[PDB]
């Protein structure tokens, strides 16, 4: 039973030519969102066909979207679809279609134009957000080093995602989701002061009724731990003692049989 | 035996149990904060009756040490 | 990418070009080179302006977006949001999906493929089931 992600609750509009669309997203006990897509088509084209050959704009799970040079006095329709990591059948949920047309009666809100900021410099490429009287760095791209910090800076200055070709390292704080990973050394690390490095199936804990695998270092008791199997049939190991619930077989029949000659019995 | 701990840096802190298990020549445990601690150790032995358990007067190491960070 | 661009190539000057092929593997055969082919820019060389139309780079205070013309329409391939630095890469297939993206707000980097690294230092090698039909291992 996979619960698809919940579509954005509401849509608002801001205009300047340029048109901005931002959608609020709230979710509970549902699939987490990983990407947001907006599709915009002309209303007449929508009547002719349903969202087919409709230009789409994709964002990295950012609520606000910007359309530059929107058609003037032309009807349009939009939908915002949340994207999750589930199966294709319920991977994506789309919001309710909302029509919209640029009109002389629509108030012009140019505040969003000033509230952001980007700059192209020989030294780097940098994006900023206007916060009161100051500007906060969003992402940086240095010229001397191919370092790309992504995300609003922490109060202590810790960037969420960091890169370093100099050390040939890709540094990401948080989580990484990939279909597969190929490597030569899965060296688990106790990155935090009190972390517990381990490899396991999601939502599995040692000495638990779940049916997963758990392997890692238990910093609480400072001993390695292991568990493979369900609640009843399992291979559970603690540094002090090992327990194997399931039936165990050692060797194979005729393991030490003479190859040149067989065996037999007679009376 | 059960082993308790208390951060001695502050004037008064509540003793906290961190290890429960069989008494051994050497005891290993982790998952403790960074502050300097005082350690008391007590042993509990079960009377033939399941309910009643005989404990010990808490013995405390005179030395006080910081957790190896 | 299967193509490359050289901006402001010198005119009336000969040049020689080789195309490498780098792949994961032993250092001895880590790379493979294309056949050497020289070129010259001259009036005898026909000019093809077709390639200018397809590519497109959009730079704005709001964001930086790269776009490609397909069927006489811009198609977004990667966007760099100026606000919050939301980044997604790769062409959109069927419903808009970017194979690679980074979310600083949720501190999650999403990849729809494989990641290759000599070493990985992670404190939780959680073995999830994403598609739901593939048993993870």
């Amino acid at each position: 039973n996979f619960v698809p992600p919940a579509a954005p609750i509401n849509i608002v509009f801001k205009a300047a030519y340029d048109l901005r669309v931002q959608w609020d997203w709230n979710r509970g006990a549902g699939a987490n969102v990983r990407e947001f897509v907006l599709s915009y088509i002309d209303s007449a084209e929508f009547v002719r066909t349903g969202w087919t050959k409709a230009q789409k704009i994709n964002v990295g799970a950012a609520q606000s979207a910007t359309i530059i040079s929107f058609p003037w006095k032309v009807e349009h329709k939009f939908k915002v679809s949340s994207i999750a990591w589930g199966p294709d059948a319920q991977d994506v949920t789309d919001s309710a279609v909302q029509t919209f047309i640029l009109n002389e009666s629509t108030p012009l809100d140019n505040s969003f134009v000033n509230e952001t900021g980007i700059e192209v410099n020989y030294a780097y490429i940098k994006g900023k957000i206007k916060d009161g009287s100051t500007w906060k760095q969003t992402f940086l791209i240095d010229a001397a080093t191919g370092a790309i910090n992504i995300g609003l800076l922490d109060a202590e200055g810790k960037a969420p995602i960091s890169f370093d070709p100099v050390k040939k390292i890709v540094n990401v704080d948080g989580s990484v989701i990939t279909k597969t990973i190929n490597a030569a050394n899965f060296v688990m690390t106790n990155l935090t002061g009190q972390d517990n490095p381990a490899i396991y199936t999601q939502g599995k804990t040692w000495g638990d009724t779940k049916s997963g695998i758990w392997m890692g270092m238990d910093n609480v008791t400072a001993k390695p731990k292991l568990d493979i199997g369900n609640a009843t049939q399992y291979i559970r190991y603690d540094g002090n003692i090992l327990r194997i619930s399931s039936e165990v077989v050692i060797g194979t029949p005729n393991g030490d049989i003479d190859i040149q000659t067989g065996i037999q019995g007679k009376q | 035996c059960t082993i308790e701990l208390k951060d001695n840096s502050n004037a008064n802190n509540p003793w906290v149990k961190y290890y429960v298990g069989a008494l051994m020549p050497t005891i290993m445990f982790g998952g403790v904060p960074i502050g300097s601690y005082k350690v008391r150790i007590s042993g509990q032995i079960s009377l033939p009756d399941g309910v009643t358990i005989d404990s010990s007067g808490y013995y405390e190491y005179p030395n006080v040490f910081e957790v190896r960070y």
